[PDB]
């Protein structure tokens, strides 16, 4: 069956100890060692209204903001967009 | 520390390099013979080759016995353990008196442990197995190392580790971009969160995102930890941190001192000896100060004989201001210092004498300097005259009320009138006793 | 090796018409305590 | 192995301490030790004094119609009876008054210590 | 480096210093003088070593400083670690957790050791190769193989699931010298025969190696388990008794438990399973016991599990604690009939000088002959313990002045600095009003 | 102090005082030898009796919904609320319950046909048996069958109950309930009287003053009668010196 | 066969031996003589049974070996098991678990009982067939006169599963609780005869102490068997007293005042006596009966001397019953009664010798010598105790007087003589 | 001084106990948060639902419930012993909490004596 073999040997240098791990199938090898690429740094979003670094994210508009006035302006703009496009 | 206590001016024993006591040094005035004897005792403590030796400070009250003991403690330093204790503390509702005495004895014997802690910090940048071109058994892939890349503020290093660490890595759920640390002495990986550079302002995790480690990837330092035998004994008698039902009961139940057995103490002694032989630890025998020894009863003194006869005991300092008093716990048995003659045969007696008026004036001046009080020469002489009668403690206790009265009056120094007014306002023990005797009918009992 | 000479279950309280809420409450308390504490008592199995 | 002791008693004995709810007052208005670990100094001192409900707000919210449905995210009388309705509105008024009184009663007490103090003073 | 055990009062006593005929030498193994008392102690020691008579009581009586505790410590050191020696003070039996009779019973039963001797099969060898194969996913049967080596053997072992789990928990690698007990399956690592691979990182400094074991792989070794009667009582009293072995807190052990344990130990002794190693209980200052404790001792010495009891007291005709009755040594006559009394005579000048010489040898202090004469005169005038303390005091004073040999001036200096009981009492009489009460 | 020869009527005079005061005034009779407790110090016994003598009168209207359960339906959005149907001899009422009450209903094992009551102010649920109309649904069940409640489903009663400061002290000395493991293991611990802290006494005094200012509480100082006071020792008398000088003590 | 209750010191006492006019008989119900004490005890018994006056206290005072405890045992026997009779010694109130006042309060409350009658349905029969299917089930039970099938509910199914019940077992079920107790198997107990389902009236007499302990805490009834009561709060006791008063007013329960007997009450200290002084003044106090043989003696805990070791304030609340020493005729009659109790046959000369011995030394010494003489007679294959056997046991076993004389002969050999 | 988030819960979505989103609002603001494993566990343990008014400590993540918002659908006839209706907080979702209190040394000793030592500050069984 699909097994992982742990092996420890005695080999000459006068002798040293070495350990080996043997995977029966490549699926297990990929699962234990996905070789994941390094993650990406998220983009520091900025409030379109006040240009300050963003701290919030209005769920309705998905527009990040950093001020209550910015939130009110965003909601007013969304209402105007709804009225226009309908 | 910022508040000024009664022995805040004692910075040690004012001894010359030859052991002779200077007339006034390190906050101590007079008591030259007692200071020289205390210096000999300090050398004995530093020699670390004697156990169970006892010294009794005997003298009238207010003669510097506690001050001398604290000077000894200052001379030894913070490295040497110093466990103060009053005789009234042996009467406990939880453990027997002999257990209290034994616990304080073990508190006085310290142990200093020196170890090197080597760790590898960093953010995991690379996780690549080192396969072998000849798979063992013919099928599959075999790996001989796992390359882990660790990134810190001022460097990046790669560590070729044992393949067996793959299981620890999977158990800790370590992935790329996570901050981990590996301990050399154990070969284990612990995930101390994820790097903060991958966290956004819209995340809500609290203990998940951690800053990128500063400094080098390979950090090693020498850790010096000071412990006492009583610490190990108590930590082993009522252990904290287990997940069994007994640890849960210990957490639930009200904590209570218990009679630690000789088996546990012998095991602790064996472990300490093993550590010393390995070179990890160095024994630091300190001092147990038992003030008001006369408050101990006959049972405590009898146990103290065996306690002092032990080869593990610290150096014990006693103090008693009693004369030919009756030992507590006995019916009409009188001993020269409130201590049975059997225990007095086991101690070295240091005599503290009364202070001459000049020494009293010097002590008053030193106490005024310590308390930040400026006192005029005439006021100082008047206060020394007050101290010739009454006691020295009364004079050193009139300094701060007089300073307050001067400050209220608008003066930066104590004059004679302030001392006179304070003396009028406050009575001493003798004046109060005279008042009580003159009106014994009007008082109660 | 020491065994008690006698072994008995705890005394039980019986009434003809008990409050119908006491028994379910006691049962739930015992069940929760057992579910929370029995795994922690496994090391003492050989002693028991 | 012995059978247990079956202790039989009168069924009336097991109800000696029981008191009907209509015959006892609510002791939770004096429960100070129950508040520890649950109520904070912030809740008692800053939040509740500012955001306590009023009868006017409660009545306004109850009488007002249902709020409009939340917008979806965007990536950017013959059978009428007057007495029955009077009874129903009296019941609604009583319900609102009860809600107000219970909300006031359940947040009247301030903790002796509070979560913040205990957390600050609790060493590892 | 200084060990946890340092120079104490009786650190120079390594034994009673007797010959084959129990004739005391004048000065041997630290003991000086007390010839009759040492001979009596040697006879008692032979009685203890024989271990045939239960509940024998001996009283060491004499003036203060005559070597009663020295004789007790010499007996303890002559017994050796194999035979139990429980030394307690009389004050220790007064406890808020247990009764006086319970404390005395525990003290007695800490002085009797039960030893169980059994033979077990043991595998000791150098790991050459260990292989463990486990399923990739889900519960399955791990299969493994282990190779062990000695100087004259090498065998390949097929491993079961539980041995696989034990080896996994112990993290056994190649080159580890391991011990396997076949019955219980316990594995104990005792070293590494060689280093691990150098190319690995984060491994730490390699310690010293251990030579590979010789002889056959699976040997047969004798395993000895020794506990006292008190330990059996504590671990059988309740489930938490094993923790009570270290925390105390045993309360009062039921008499039923102790009776069951006595019966079981007698059965084991008859069935050759266990051997009883009776020891000694030493109660220093037995005069602090009250009448109830003495009455309990009276009948507790009549058991066949009782050890040899050795008491020390320096009291004359004194009131017994808890009563208003005057008795010799503070002990009731009913108990005084059950015990043999060993008297200690005071020391002469030459015995005192020899004791001082032994103490100086123990403390690594070099002293001149004139200093020895002065110190012996002081010890005769004041006390032996005062002279012993002045030994170290003068050593320190001499070392302070950058000297090498303790002279008469150092002894006079420490005599001036530190006072005996007599001079302290004189100076207190001179200032009687200054001291507080009477 | 009532001082006189034996048989002269000191206890009778104290009981006459109690009768004159009425059952509304707390009269706590104690014997001087009752301060020698084995659980708390003597001064603690004295202070407990002092707080027992001080009484507090609280006026409150309690609301209880009582009747046979005809329907038990939790409404999912988690559960927003629980709709319950209670039946009595005077009609049927439909009640909306706070979702936290659903846990209590599930613990009490409340099903259709069970007779329960719910406290409006606390949400406590007690399942007081099955309705006797269902007594014949099986020939042999281990059930306690209870009559259907007679009055209305919604019952209101305005009550006046007298409590003493000691009742509030002992109510706040130990926690009640608690689903944590430590709380459950504490329920098994033997109930022992404890030296209640002065901090707790002062906090309870503050709570009492707050509710008095609100107008829902009234104070009845009451009387503590100590008979055979000569059985108190010197420590008790010395503590009485301070306790009587308190501005909170009773007569 | 030897049961637990063997022949004791008062096993022959079966009552007070009084007629309807409380006039004592010379010998009746194991009691001989002491006409005045028995008449007073009968009056006190009438007072106890009337139940109107609360907290009445009686002291039985007299010389050692004058029937005080015998009178108390006769009073206990004349009352049935229905009325509580708590018998403790003065030493028993000294406890490490509770205070002395708490011990006396629990002693008092153990002496007052609450009689509650309730009706229950009990099903007793032989199991024929039990069926459980995945919950529903059926159970068929039979008596010797009728057979029935029951439709089981979930709770009864669980109860019958928990207590293994199989065909042929004879069990009784409490319908309301599911309490199933197996009383044997039949093919060993005979199958029940009458109706399968019986409505029974069960009467329980529960003491106030039992109510307090049951309602003190959850699982608190266990403290009725293992001590561990601690000190029950006065609030619980007041609540229980109020609820018991409510029950009495509503007719749900009846109060059965009983008797607390404190033998050797002189062991009580001044604190206990002061507590009893006011504990007797409650309306829930039982009748307290005490016995002491002390003359003018120091009160424990004080330095004052009192006629019975009891302070005069408590003595003012007591009625004292004085017991007089027995005559030759009464002593002989008591010896005959004890011989009949122990199944010992003596000659008339043996009875005369034993009566002379009892008069010269003590009644208890002669009562003790009866059994020793019987054993000595059985040793020599005899059937009736003779004067020779009595002399043999007199020589073998000493009394207090001869023991004191012999000790005074060798007073130096004994320990701590004063 | 501690930074906290304070608002009324609008929606809790948990995808499959692995990852989820939480929406909080004030009278002048509303935002959505990304949750981790421990945050999801803490939210499920406290049974936090919609309409609840909660505060979250940024440093430790502990959640304490102040109350719940009142809506026309929450006109309960019976209320639990701990639930109480409070107004939705105003201002900004992120807030700083300053707490000043006076305790004695003995109180800190009792707090740190055992696991639940603060109970002894009421019982006195120190
Ligand atoms: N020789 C001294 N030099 C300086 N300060 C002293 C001296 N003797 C006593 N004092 C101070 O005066 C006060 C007297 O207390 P102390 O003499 O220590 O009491 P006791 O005599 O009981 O030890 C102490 O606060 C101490 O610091
Ligand atoms: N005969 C002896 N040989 C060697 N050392 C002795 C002898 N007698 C006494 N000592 C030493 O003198 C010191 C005091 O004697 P100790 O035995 O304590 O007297 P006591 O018999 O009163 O206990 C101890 O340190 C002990 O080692
Ligand atoms: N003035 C009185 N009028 C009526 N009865 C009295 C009077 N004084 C005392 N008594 C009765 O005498 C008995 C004993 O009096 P008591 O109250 O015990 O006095 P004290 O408390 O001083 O010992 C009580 O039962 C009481 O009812
Ligand atoms: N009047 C009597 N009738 C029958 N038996 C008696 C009588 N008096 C004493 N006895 C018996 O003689 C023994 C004497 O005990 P008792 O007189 O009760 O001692 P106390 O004086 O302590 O009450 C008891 O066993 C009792 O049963
Ligand atoms: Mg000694
Ligand atoms: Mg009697």
């Amino acid at each position: 069956g699909p097994i992982i073999t742990y092996h420890s040997v005695t080999v000459p240098l006068a002798r040293c100890s070495r350990t080996f791990i043997t995977f029966s199938d490549d699926a297990t090898f990929e699962e234990w060692f996905p070789q994941g690429r390094p993650p990406k740094v998220p983009v520091r979003e900025v409030c379109p209204v006040t240009h300050r670094p963003a701290l919030y994210r209005d769920p309705v508009t998905d527009i990040p903001y950093a001020t209550a006035r910015a939130f009110k302006i965003i909601r007013e703009a969304y209402k105007k967009y709804i009225t226009a496009h309908g | 520390t910022q508040r000024i206590a009664s022995h805040s001016h004692v910075k040690g024993l004012g001894l010359d390099e030859s052991g002779l006591a200077k007339q006034a040094a390190s906050g101590l005035v007079g008591q030259e013979n007692a200071r020289e004897a205390c210096g000999v005792i300090v050398e004995l403590i530093k020699s670390k080759k004697m156990a169970g030796r006892a010294v009794l400070l005997a003298g009238p009250p207010g003669t510097g016995k506690t001050a001398l003991a604290l000077a000894i403690a200052q001379e030894l330093g913070s490295k040497v353990p110093f466990c103060p204790m009053v005789g009234s503390e042996v009467y406990s509702t939880e453990i027997k008196k002999t257990e209290v005495l034994m616990e304080n004895f073990r508190r006085a014997i310290g142990l200093r442990i020196k170890e090197t802690k080597e760790v590898y910090e960093g953010e995991v940048t690379e996780l690549t197995p080192c396969e072998t071109e000849n798979p063992m058994g013919g099928y599959g892939k075999t790996i001989s190392h796992v390359i882990i890349g660790l990134k810190t503020a001022k460097g990046t290093k790669q560590l070729k580790l044992d393949p067996s660490i793959f299981e620890s890595l999977q158990k800790e759920r370590v992935e790329a971009g996570d901050v981990i640390y590996i301990e050399a002495n154990s070969g284990a990986v612990k995930r101390q969160g994820r790097c903060d550079t991958y966290a956004t302002e819209f995340d809500l995790e609290a203990e998940e995102y951690v800053p990128l480690p500063k400094g080098d990837v390979h950090k090693k330092k020498e850790i010096i930890q000071d412990v006492t035998l009583h610490d190990l004994d108590v930590a082993n008698a009522r252990p904290q941190g287990g997940q069994d039902i007994l640890s849960m009961m210990g957490q639930l139940m009200k904590p209570k001192k218990t009679e630690i057995t000789d088996k546990l103490r012998g095991e602790i002694n064996k472990v300490v000896n093993k550590y010393i032989d390995q070179g990890i630890a160095e024994l630091v025998p300190g001092v147990l100060f038992v003030d008001e020894v006369h408050m101990l009863d006959i049972e405590c003194f009898t146990y103290l004989h065996r306690a002092l006869e032990s080869s593990i005991a610290p150096i014990v300092i006693f103090a008693s201001n009693r004369g030919n008093c009756v030992i507590r716990g006995t019916e009409d048995i009188t001993s020269p210092h409130g201590i049975p003659l059997d225990l007095l045969d086991r101690v070295m007696i240091i005599r503290t004498m009364l202070y001459t008026p000049q020494e009293m004036k010097q002590i008053i001046k030193i106490r005024a300097q310590t308390e930040g009080i400026n006192i005029s020469e005439e006021a100082l002489n008047h206060l020394g005259e007050i101290g010739t009668k009454t006691t020295l403690r009364y004079s050193v206790q009139l300094l701060t009320p007089a300073n307050l009265l001067a400050k209220i009056n608008g003066k930066d120094s104590i004059e004679k009138e302030h001392v006179e007014e304070i003396s009028e306002l406050f009575y001493d023990a003798k004046s109060s006793a005279k008042i009580l005797a003159d009106q014994q009918d009007k008082y109660m009992k | 090796f020491v065994m008690p000479p006698v072994e008995a279950p705890p005394p039980s309280l019986h009434a003809c018409h008990p409050p119908p809420w006491l028994a379910p409450r006691q049962a739930a308390f015992q069940e929760q305590l057992a579910s929370e504490l029995w795994p922690r008592a496994r090391p003492l199995h050989r002693i028991v | 192995i012995t059978p247990g002791i079956c202790f039989s008693t009168a069924s009336l004995v097991l109800r000696a301490t029981d008191v009907h709810p209509l015959q006892r007052i609510d002791m939770g208005r004096f429960d100070l030790i129950g508040l520890e670990g649950r109520v904070s100094r912030y809740e008692a001192d800053t939040f509740l004094p500012r955001h306590r409900l009023s009868r006017r707000v409660l009545l306004e919210v109850a009488t007002a119609p249902d709020p409009p449905p939340r917008p979806k995210p965007v990536k950017m009388s013959p059978f009428y009876l007057d007495s029955l309705e009077e009874k129903r509105k009296r019941q609604r008024s009583e319900r609102l008054e009860r809600i107000f009184q219970l909300s006031e009663a359940h947040g009247a007490l301030a903790p002796v210590y509070g979560t913040e103090v205990l957390d600050f003073c609790t060493l590892p | 480096v200084t060990r946890i055990e340092r120079i104490g009062a009786h650190s120079h006593i390594r034994g009673l210093g007797l010959d084959d005929a129990l004739e005391p030498r004048q000065a041997s193994q630290g003991m000086v003088g007390q010839l009759a008392a040492r001979r009596a102690a040697g006879v008692v020691l032979e009685m203890i070593r024989e271990g045939k008579i239960a509940g024998r009581a001996v009283l060491i009586a004499g003036q203060p400083g005559t070597g009663k505790t020295a004789i007790a410590m010499g007996m303890a050191q002559a017994l050796g670690p194999d035979t139990p020696f429980t030394a307690i003070a009389g004050s220790e039996i007064f406890s808020l957790e247990m009764s006086k009779t319970e404390a005395l019973t525990q003290a007695f039963r800490r002085s009797i050791g039960v030893r169980i001797k059994e033979e077990t099969e043991i595998i000791e060898g150098e790991v050459v190769e260990i292989q463990i194969d486990r399923p990739a996913t889900g519960t399955g049967s791990k299969v493994g193989k282990l190779t062990l080596k000695t100087t004259e053997m090498e065998t390949i072992y097929d491993l079961g699931t539980k041995m696989i789990e034990s080896l996994t928990k112990d993290k056994v690698q190649a080159g580890d010298v391991i011990t396997i007990d076949k019955a219980t399956g316990k594995i104990s690592k005792l070293g590494r025969s060689f280093t691990r691979a150098r190319d690995y990182d984060a491994m730490g400094s390699q310690t010293k190696f251990v030579q590979c074991p010789d002889g056959e792989l699976q040997k047969r070794k004798e395993v000895v388990h020794t506990v006292s009667l008190h330990e059996i009582d504590v671990i059988n009293s309740r489930t938490q008794g094993f923790l009570a072995l270290f925390s105390g807190d045993t309360g009062e052990i039921k008499s039923e438990v102790r009776e069951q344990i006595n019966a079981k130990v007698a059965e084991w002794r008859e069935e050759g399973k266990a051997e009883i190693i009776p020891g000694v209980l030493f109660i220093d200052e037995v005069h602090m016991l009250d009448i109830e404790s003495f009455s309990f001792l009276n009948r507790a010495l009549e058991s066949d599990m009782a050890p040899v009891l050795i008491m020390a007291t320096n009291r004359g005709i004194t009131r017994i604690r808890g009563t208003s009755y005057q008795s010799p040594h503070g002990i009731p006559i009913d108990l005084l009939d059950r015990l043999l009394i060993v008297s200690t005579t005071p020391y002469s000048e030459k015995d005192t000088k020899q004791i001082l010489r032994i103490r100086c040898e123990e403390e690594d202090v070099e002293m001149s002959e004139d200093a020895y004469t002065v110190l012996t005169r002081i010890g005769l005038e004041t006390s032996l313990r005062y002279a012993i303390q002045l030994i170290t005091a003068a050593s320190l004073v001499c070392r302070k002045r950058k000297g090498t040999e303790v002279q008469v001036d150092d002894i006079k200096r420490v005599y001036s600095l530190f006072l005996d009981e007599s001079r302290s009492t004189q100076y207190m009489k001179e200032y009687q009003d200054a001291f507080l009460f009477n």
